[PDB]
């Protein structure tokens, strides 16, 4: 029964910096990501695994926004630089479990941590 | 009864680093076909005709990593992949004949030395095609090459051209002048020179484009949509029937002088390959002389060992999601495995890394997929004075069928009908052992060897404590009674003494390296399951330790090095390959096969440096 707790958000002016935060309790895997999706209220969410042999970006987001792990362990961080109103959503972590693909909603075993924000201009 | 084992040479197998370093490209303005071609040097220079035209690729078979390729684009398609080309080698020289769909004929003059050399690129309008002398109403599809500096163009209904660039009037040359050509109905037709007429010409005779024609000597073989019919300035003989279960097409097709086989006496062989898809078969004709008194058909194993060790989890050397993810990377070559890489990328299966099965299945059927792909039949080619090789459609993947000692002919024909019989009823009980339980037998004998199991104990007591251990587990007491009373009805002593002292115990390679490994890896793993059996035999019923002392003694010997040069494959084939290769010859680099029993003579070789080692 493995956590997957996350903090960092809140409500900031579009252009401003956060950093999100998510790590987990339990041991399972050195294997399985966090795939830092994200739904704004109403729509569907949208959009560093094993040990950042690749990475992927969105397309609103690539430039702007940068992912990072700890080398062994199950930590991942999204610096978020230049924030704007399109990014006002609800973030989550992921965890997977078999075969997983990172274009999809079937990618987690585990997210939750759900955390609401907001950005003004 | 299959007599050929088949050898997968992948030439970029022991270089993590796929493709070839130097690749030259040279423009003009999967795969579709494979072949080889014999220089006036001692070397053999391959040629691809992937993706229909547009392909024109060349690499040295002996050196293909550190060697250089050359990658000749085209400037308009072909009307004909395969067929509408004629390499030919003339003063040192490939001429390269092709008629492109412009109708434009493009002959390409590739030295010798250049493909050779580790030059980039070479300025030179080695390209010169022609536009004149043909139409576009009248397409021709073949292209065959006249021995005299001359090249003969056949076109669809019946007729043919002369190219001297233009002189007019299957396929091939009988003699010097006599062009044998073949149509679609079909029937045979004779030339000469006496370039008019033709000798005879072949009626439908009923009641009684591709490769269909062989000739050797004054003796002709043609395929009939199948009957083999023959033919020895005569015409007439004989044909003689196939065997066919679904509906195969034939790949290539060699006649040639007999091979040493075990049958009685003959006078010529026939190599035939045939393909459905992805898989190929290798079957060879035995007929006496005069072609009347036989006509035997001699089968091969279409697959080699190492797809069999992955498709019937016989494989018990091999030992986590990471060593399992190194044991399949090493197991296939670094392109089949990159290659498997991508296509997983292009669906988008992103790897769950620690603790992930589906993934690891899908990798292994995907790289399963992609290997039985790449090994798809194009062409054969004939090695040495009488080594079999067969070029795969993708590049730098070949075949290798090798003759079978009497080990290996035992091993592949379990089924067909006195030391044989000992080793089926071995097998017959071993088969009935999960893998768990052989490879707990085998490390207790490799604990013996090493000392882990004590020395003051007795034979005896290791084998009952090996017992006791492992065998003491639930099988099944009937398989037990029934190898007992078929062992019972065996000279022991006397078949173990024919299996251990004379059955088992006796210019850059490269490529002597790809094909001397894996069939040194493929006798050794068989003598590693014959000798794992035996001591399990030991093992079941104690024996005395006088009787077999010896025996048992070297048995152990031989198991624990099969047992480490098995490992010693399963990572780092290109050191292991370094270092068999240094060892047994005076140039550290290897022989040149030229006939089956130096292949085999040169493989017991390294099977005597193998058991004849310091432990």
């Amino acid at each position: 029964q493995v956590q997957l707790v996350e903090t960092g958000g809140g409500l900031v002016r579009a252009g401003g910096s956060l950093r999100l935060s998510c790590v987990d309790s339990g041991r399972t895997f050195r294997v399985y990501t966090m795939g830092w999706f994200r739904q704004a209220p109403g729509k569907e969410r949208e959009f560093i695994r094993w040990s950042g042999d690749r990475t992927y970006y969105g397309d609103p987001v690539q430039g702007r926004f940068t992912i990072s792990r700890d080398k062994g362990k199950n930590t991942v961080y999204l610096q978020m630089n230049s924030l704007k109103p399109e990014d006002t959503a609800v973030y989550y972590c992921a965890a997977p479990a078999g075969g997983g693909v990172v274009y999809d909603d079937h990618k987690a075993y585990a997210y939750w941590g759900q955390g609401t924000q907001v950005t003004v201009s | 009864m299959a007599c050929l084992s088949r050898i997968d040479a992948n030439l970029l197998q022991y270089y993590e680093k796929p493709e070839p370093n130097n690749t030259v490209d040279l423009y003009v303005s999967g795969s579709e076909y494979s072949n080889c071609l014999l220089l006036s040097n001692s070397e053999y220079i391959c040629y691809h005709f992937s993706s229909r035209s547009t392909l024109l690729t060349f690499y040295p078979l002996s050196d293909a990593y550190h060697g250089k390729t050359i990658n000749i684009h085209l400037p308009n398609a072909s009307m004909n992949q395969r067929y509408t080309l004629t390499i030919q080698e003339v003063e040192q020289q490939l001429l390269v004949n092709v008629i492109l769909k412009d109708g434009s004929f493009l002959t390409l003059q590739l030295p010798l030395s250049f493909l050779f050399s580790s030059a980039n690129t070479l300025n030179g309008e080695w390209f010169h095609l022609q536009n004149p002398y043909d139409f576009t109403v009248r397409v021709p599809h073949f292209l065959f090459y006249v021995s005299p500096q001359f090249s003969v163009v056949f076109l669809e209904d019946g007729g043919l051209l002369g190219l001297k660039k233009y002189l007019k009037s299957s396929c091939k040359l009988f003699h010097e002048r006599y062009l044998i050509v073949l149509t679609q109905n079909c029937h045979l037709k004779i030339w000469d020179l006496t370039s008019f007429t033709l000798i005879q010409d072949y009626d439908m005779v009923s009641q009684s484009v591709g490769e269909y024609l062989s000739l050797y000597n004054n003796t002709l073989v043609t395929l009939l949509p199948g009957l083999f019919q023959m033919g020895t300035t005569f015409q007439n003989n004989i044909p003689t029937n196939l065997s066919a279960s679904a509906i195969w097409s034939i790949v290539d097709l060699v006649l040639t002088r007999p091979l040493e086989l075990n049958v009685e006496a003959s006078y010529l062989n026939l190599i035939v390959l045939w393909k459905s898809g992805t898989a190929s078969k290798l079957q060879i004709l035995n007929v006496n002389d005069e072609s009347f008194k036989n006509y035997e058909w001699i089968e091969s194993v279409n697959k080699s060992l190492v797809d069999l060790q992955s498709e019937h989890d016989l494989d018990i050397v091999t030992k986590d999601v990471e060593r399992g993810f190194c044991n399949l990377k090493s197991r296939y070559g670094t392109q089949i495995f990159e290659r498997a890489q991508q296509i997983l990328s292009e669906n988008k299966i992103i790897m769950a890394h620690n603790e992930d099965e589906e993934y690891l299945a899908n990798l292994e059927t995907i790289l399963r997929d992609v290997k039985t792909a790449f090994n798809e039949a194009s062409s054969i080619t004939l090695y040495g004075d009488e080594i079999i090789l067969v070029n795969c459609f993708q590049p730098y993947n070949h075949s290798l069928y090798k003759l079978n000692t009497t080990v290996e002919n035992w091993f592949y024909n379990m089924h067909s009908e006195e030391l044989f019989k000992y080793l089926r009823t071995l097998n017959g009980f071993a088969s009935t052992l999960s893998n768990d339980v052989l490879r707990s037998i085998s490390k207790k004998f490799l604990d013996i060897i090493t000392g882990e199991l004590p020395d003051s104990m007795t034979t005896v007591e290791k084998f009952t404590d090996i017992f006791k251990n492992c065998l003491e587990n639930q099988f099944e007491i009937t398989n037990l009674k029934i190898l007992f009373d078929e062992l019972n009805s065996f000279d022991i002593p006397v078949v173990l003494n024919d299996l251990i002292n004379n059955q088992m115990k006796p210019k850059f390679d490269g490529f002597t390296s790809i094909i001397s490994l894996e069939s040194l890896h493929q006798l050794l793993s068989i003598h590693y399951r014959i000798t794992l059996q035996v001591l399990l035999t030991f093992v079941l019923f104690d024996l005395d330790t006088e009787i077999f002392g010896q025996h048992i003694s070297t048995l152990l010997d031989l198991h624990y090095k099969q047992f480490l040069l098995l490992n010693l494959y399963r990572q780092d084939k290109c050191l292991l390959a370094e270092v068999l290769l240094k060892d047994s010859s005076e140039f550290s680099f290897g022989v040149k096969f030229f006939n089956y029993g130096q292949l085999i003579a040169y493989i017991d070789s390294l099977n005597s440096n193998v058991y004849n080692a310091s432990i």
